[PDB]
């Protein structure tokens, strides 16, 4: 993925053109190296939402509400 | 002479010997209340709290 980058970035040095085979595998090694690096942050909840009686708020838990941060 | 020894039977009472014993002081004295319901396995492995 690097050496397909750098080539890219530097064929116009010597004043030429990528052929499309180049561009389709710089596209999937990059593609590749996106996939490798993926997040997914996974958002929490609000922070004054409710926790419901069920989970025993007092007796279990010392939080009648989600935290939501940090 | 008599070898009557087949006449009777080994027996092996069902009492239990008195054993030895400890005592509870330290933990009779620390405080529990103050972490009762404050941290559980699941949600994590260590509790904070604020100095004055």
């Amino acid at each position: 993925a690097v050496g397909y980058q750098l080539l890219l970035r530097m064929l116009s040095d010597y004043s030429l053109e990528p052929t499309p085979q180049v561009l389709s595998n710089a596209q999937r090694s990059y593609d590749a190296l996106m996939t490798d690096t993926l997040v997914v942050p996974s958002m929490r909840r609000r922070g004054d939402f409710p926790v419901g009686q069920g989970n025993k708020y007092d007796v279990f838990t010392s939080d009648r509400y989600y935290p939501g941060d940090l | 002479p008599n070898n009557l020894d087949s006449n009777v039977s080994q027996i092996v009472l069902k009492k239990f010997l008195p054993g030895f014993m400890s005592d509870l002081v330290l933990a009779k004295t620390v405080d529990r209340q103050l972490l009762a319901g404050e941290i559980n396995s699941s949600t994590g492995d260590s509790v904070s709290f604020k100095r004055p």
